[PDB]
């Protein structure tokens, strides 16, 4: 009810209380008003968070290493297009079917909070999740860490979507950046801070 | 059982049938005449098509380890046999008249087919529909619940592995045991993907 | 929100997407597939 | 062959429509840079023509007189593909959507304004009633018996 805002000295949407993990009452398009809709927004946010996280990190790391001594990973935007001990469609195949498993369980798991917590195979083993988005168990959780205090929860999950957002915004950086400059996003990064006031945008566009 | 954890079953699959995983999405089986004549169909393709991917499977295993010279099942009807293709089909159209019209007249009234039309004294004990028992069941094994979803399940299986057989053959051109050794060869380098 | 998933649910807008999802299938099909007068 | 006609591999007409169509095709050709568009449209123009006329060729199609593919739809198993095969297809498809709306008219006459999901499709409906045609002849043919197809 009492919170930072996106746009100070506005009134935040009726369906954003604030109870809500990065709620800072931005949804001017009222995409999030009903509540079915807000919550799979909220579980597809998690999920493009996680993935564009990982990815940043998939791509800024290793860049920024090979730059150095350390590695010698091609471009990232290029090495898709490349080949491997198999096809790539093989691959992708594999891909497929793994990721449509965990995928699948999680899809029930959004449906119907509970009909996914048990292993299928060795009954024993069960996730300890409490609510949706966040698995928990021995294997998404082995330190523990995901079951605490519900303020430690919203600090803990609110550094996790602002975090994703940033990795978002990163990797759709990437990707453009690419697209007009045609090096690495290391490679920008230098060119910037070497000379900021003409190593822009507007170095390539104008 | 839950073919889709957790997806609701349909209510006219209260688990009361063998097999029963709860999956019929498109809701063949509402109707409960519909599900019983459903059930009889899945037990009857289930083991034609067991018999036949054993007999499609296995004879071409000896034939790896050689030993016995067996002609592929794709190419085994090829003008080998005494009495030609022609004759065995109406042999077979008959006989097959015979004993399906029989299983028939058994599904639409349960207790009406049950006795020898010749020798009258000879019957079969009064079972359930799709499961005959008494002279087709010499060895006296008992039709447990367990016994009928294994059957109901290995059918399947085989109905899948028909399926596969087939499709198999139709890209590769050769046999279901053949790909499978080809597939062990190079796993990553041999699937539907290099042979398309 | 919801009145205007309605709105998009209304007869002209459901038709107009569901046929040119349709143009566009048939007009992939037939360049992958081209000059079919067989099958 | 069937009806007098000949078949297309070995039709003579066949052959020269195909000579004439390609020679107009570069005939229009000879007047672009070959490395430019227009010249790589025509060009895929003239291999899409002769894999056209291959491919009719291939699929054992009968030519009449004018060099024309003609259809044979008497029932000939050589010509399956010519109408039986294709119909089969459409009928299915046919079948399929006019099963898949039937559903929905049935699913939403028992209701308080049945016009008004009419007007405004019901979406979810719509779509879990959607892969229920796919198994359409199975369904009505089970209806026709049980008597739910007619009234
Ligand atoms: C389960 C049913 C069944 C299946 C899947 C096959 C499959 C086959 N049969 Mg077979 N048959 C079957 C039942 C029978 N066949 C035969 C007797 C033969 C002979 C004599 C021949 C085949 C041949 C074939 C092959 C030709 C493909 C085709 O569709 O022919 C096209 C058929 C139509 C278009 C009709 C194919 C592997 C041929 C083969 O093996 O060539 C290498 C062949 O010469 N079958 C008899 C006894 C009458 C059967 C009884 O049900
Ligand atoms: C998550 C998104 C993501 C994706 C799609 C990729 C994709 C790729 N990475 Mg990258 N990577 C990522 C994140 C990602 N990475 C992150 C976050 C790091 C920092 C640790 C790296 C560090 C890294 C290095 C040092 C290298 C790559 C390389 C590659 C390429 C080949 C990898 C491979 O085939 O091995 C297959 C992967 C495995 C066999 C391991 C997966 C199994 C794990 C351990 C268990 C299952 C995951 C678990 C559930 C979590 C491929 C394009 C290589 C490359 O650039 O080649 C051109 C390469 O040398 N990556
Ligand atoms: C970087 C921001 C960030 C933050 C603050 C969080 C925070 C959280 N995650 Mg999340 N997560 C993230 C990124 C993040 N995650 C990414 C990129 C993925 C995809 C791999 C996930 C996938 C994921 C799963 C499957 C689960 C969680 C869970 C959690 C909660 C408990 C775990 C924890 O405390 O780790 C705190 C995070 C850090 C200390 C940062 C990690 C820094 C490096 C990368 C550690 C590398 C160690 C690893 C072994 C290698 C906590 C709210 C669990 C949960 O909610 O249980 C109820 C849970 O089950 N996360
Ligand atoms: C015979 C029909 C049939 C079909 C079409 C499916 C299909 C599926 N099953 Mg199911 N399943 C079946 C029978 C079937 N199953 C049976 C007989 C059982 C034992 C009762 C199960 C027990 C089962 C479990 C425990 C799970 C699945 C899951 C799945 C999904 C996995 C998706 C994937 O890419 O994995 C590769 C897929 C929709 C997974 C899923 O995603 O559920 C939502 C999953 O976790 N199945
Ligand atoms: C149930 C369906 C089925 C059908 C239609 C066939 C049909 C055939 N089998 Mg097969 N067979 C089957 C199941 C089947 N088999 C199974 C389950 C096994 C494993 C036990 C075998 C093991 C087998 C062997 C070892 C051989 C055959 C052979 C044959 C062919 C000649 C047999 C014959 O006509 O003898 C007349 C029938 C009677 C006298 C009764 C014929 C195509 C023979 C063949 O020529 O292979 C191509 C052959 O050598 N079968
Ligand atoms: C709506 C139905 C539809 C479907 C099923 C597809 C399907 C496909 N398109 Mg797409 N396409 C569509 C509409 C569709 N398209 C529309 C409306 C446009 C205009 C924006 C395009 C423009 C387009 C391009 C430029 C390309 C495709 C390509 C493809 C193929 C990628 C694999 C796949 C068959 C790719 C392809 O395979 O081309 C040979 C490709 O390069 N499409
Ligand atoms: C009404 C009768 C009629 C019939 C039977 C046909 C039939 C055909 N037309 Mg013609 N056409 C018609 C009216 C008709 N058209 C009218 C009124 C016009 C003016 C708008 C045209 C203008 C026209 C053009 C410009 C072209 C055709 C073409 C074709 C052929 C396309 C083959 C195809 O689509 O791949 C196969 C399609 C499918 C398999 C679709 C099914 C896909 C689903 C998803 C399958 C699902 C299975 C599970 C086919 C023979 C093309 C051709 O090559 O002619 C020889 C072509 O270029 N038509
Ligand atoms: C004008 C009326 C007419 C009708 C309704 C048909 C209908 C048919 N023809 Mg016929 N045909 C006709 C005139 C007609 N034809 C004429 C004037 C000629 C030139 C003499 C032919 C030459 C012809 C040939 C060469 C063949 C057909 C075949 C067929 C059948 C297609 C296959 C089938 O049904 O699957 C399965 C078939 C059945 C379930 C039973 C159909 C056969 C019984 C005896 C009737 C179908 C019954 C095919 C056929 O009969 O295959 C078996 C076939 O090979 N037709
Ligand atoms: C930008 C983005 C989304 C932006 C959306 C915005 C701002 C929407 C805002 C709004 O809706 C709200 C909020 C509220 C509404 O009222 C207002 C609007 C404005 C409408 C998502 C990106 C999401 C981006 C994601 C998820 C990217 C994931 C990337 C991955 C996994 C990359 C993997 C690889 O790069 C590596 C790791 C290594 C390579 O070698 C191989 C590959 C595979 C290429
Ligand atoms: C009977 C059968 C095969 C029998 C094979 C035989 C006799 C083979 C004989 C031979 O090989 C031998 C012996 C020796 C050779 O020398 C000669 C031949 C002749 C070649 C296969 C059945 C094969 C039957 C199959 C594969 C059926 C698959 C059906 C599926 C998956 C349907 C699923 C659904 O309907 C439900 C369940 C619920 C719905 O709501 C949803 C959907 C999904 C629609
Ligand atoms: C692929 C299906 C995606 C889900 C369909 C989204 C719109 S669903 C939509 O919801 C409206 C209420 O807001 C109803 O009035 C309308 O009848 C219904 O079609």
């Amino acid at each position: 009810p009492d919170r930072p805002l996106w746009f100070p000295g506005s009134t935040p949407p009726p369906w954003l209380d604030g109870s809500l993990p990065g709620d800072f009452g931005f949804d001017p398009l009222g995409l999030g008003s009903d509540p079915e809709s807000l919550r799979w927004n909220v579980q597809a946010e998690l999920v493009h968070s996680r993935w564009a996280m990982l990815g940043a990190a998939g791509i800024f790391i290793p860049e920024f290493l090979t730059k150095l001594g350390i590695l010698n990973t091609p471009s990232w935007y290029t090495a898709g297009e490349q080949e491997y001990f198999t096809d790539t469609t093989t691959l992708f195949i594999v891909e497929l079917v793994f990721i449509g498993w965990a995928e699948g369980r999680r899809w029930a798991d959004i449906l119907n909070p509970g009909c996914v917590n048990t292993d299928p195979i060795f009954p024993n083993n069960k996730l300890t999740g409490t609510d949706v988005g966040y698995p928990g168990g021995l294997w998404f959780d082995p330190l523990g860490w995901g079951s605490a205090s519900p303020q430690k929860l919203k600090e803990l999950r609110t550094k996790e979507i602002k975090n994703g957002r940033l990795a978002m915004l990163a990797v759709m950086g990437a990707w453009f950046q690419h697209i007009y400059t045609g090096t690495g996003p290391i490679d920008n990064l230098f060119a910037h801070l070497a000379d900021p006031g003409h190593a822009t945008i507007f170095a390539a566009f104008t | 059982g839950e073919w889709l954890p957790g997806l609701a079953s349909p209510g006219y699959l209260t688990g009361s049938l063998p097999g029963d995983n709860g999956f019929d999405p498109l809701g063949l089986a509402e109707d409960p005449e519909n599900l019983r004549w459903f059930v009889q169909a899945e037990l009857v393709n289930g083991r034609w098509a067991m018999l036949g991917v054993a007999g499609m499977l296995l004879p071409e295993v000896f034939t790896s380890i050689g030993i016995i010279n067996v002609p592929k099942w794709y190419a085994a009807g090829k003008e080998e046999y005494f009495a030609s293709s022609s004759t065995l089909f109406v042999i077979e159209f008959i006989l097959f008249h015979y004993v399906e019209i029989r299983r028939w007249q058994d599904i639409k009234n349960p207790g009406s087919v049950n006795q020898d039309p010749i020798f009258k004294q000879y019957s079969l004990p009064a079972g359930e529909v799709g499961y005959p028992g008494g002279i087709f069941n010499p060895l006296n094994f008992a039709p447990t619940l367990e016994a009928k979803e294994k059957e109901i399940a290995n059918g399947r299986l085989a109905m899948l592995a028909f399926l596969g057989f087939i499709i198999q053959h139709n890209v590769t051109g050769k046999g279901p045991f053949d790909n499978l050794l080809q597939h062990i060869s190079d796993p990553w380098h041999n699937t539907i993907v290099q042979t398309l | 929100m919801r009145d205007l998933k309605t709105y998009l649910s209304v007869a002209p807008v459901v038709s107009t997407l569901w046929f040119g999802a349709l143009a566009g299938l048939l007009i992939e099909i037939n360049r992958f597939f081209p000059d079919a007068l067989i099958f | 062959d069937i009806s007098g006609l000949t078949p297309c591999k070995e039709s003579k007409q066949f052959a020269k429509r195909e000579k004439q169509a390609l020679k107009k095709l570069q005939a229009s050709l000879k007047l672009y840079a070959d490395d430019s568009a227009p010249a790589l449209a025509i060009k895929a123009t003239m291999e899409k023509t002769k894999k056209r006329f291959d491919n009719y060729g291939k699929y054992g199609l009968l030519c009449g007189s004018d060099g024309l593919p003609h259809l044979i739809v008497s029932g000939d198993q050589r010509h399956w593909g010519e109408f039986i095969t294709p119909g089969i297809l459409f009928l299915y498809i046919a079948g399929w959507i006019g099963w898949v709306g039937r559903s929905y008219l049935i699913a939403i006459r028992d209701e308080k304004k049945p016009t008004q999901k009419e007007i405004i499709i019901d979406v979810p409906l719509a779509s879990r009633l959607l892969f229920r045609g796919f198994s359409w002849p199975v369904a009505a043919y089970r209806e026709l018996l049980n008597g739910e197809l007619v009234d």
